[PDB]
């Protein structure tokens, strides 16, 4: 909540813009790890009776 | 960089200087103001 948000944000939002690409990149990397062991053939077949 | 700027698509105020009634008003000036001026006479 501060006053002076845009002088510190252009200060310093280039580190944290980095480190939440990271953490972002990480996110993504465990969607790629849930989409590489449930996806691994994409046939989706009928549920027999 | 931060600083004072013109805001892109912003709406400009534009006064004429000729109609036969000829007026100039006294605009405000906060944060400061660009002008710009296209014409060939140096009115
Ligand atoms: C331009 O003018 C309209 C009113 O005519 C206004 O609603 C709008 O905020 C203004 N926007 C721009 C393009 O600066």
């Amino acid at each position: 909540d501060s006053t002076e948000c845009s002088n510190l944000l252009l200060q310093y939002g280039s580190f944290c813009t980095q480190l939440n690409r990271a953490l972002t990149g990480i996110a993504v990397e465990q969607d790629k790890n849930t989409q590489e062991v449930f996806a691994q053939v994409k046939q989706i077949y009928k549920t027999p009776p | 960089t931060q600083d004072l700027f013109l805001p892109f698509f912003s709406n400009v105020t534009w006064f004429h200087a000729i109609h036969k009634r000829f007026d100039n008003p006294v605009l405000p000036f906060n944060d400061g103001v660009y002008f710009a001026s296209t014409e060939k006479s140096n009115i």
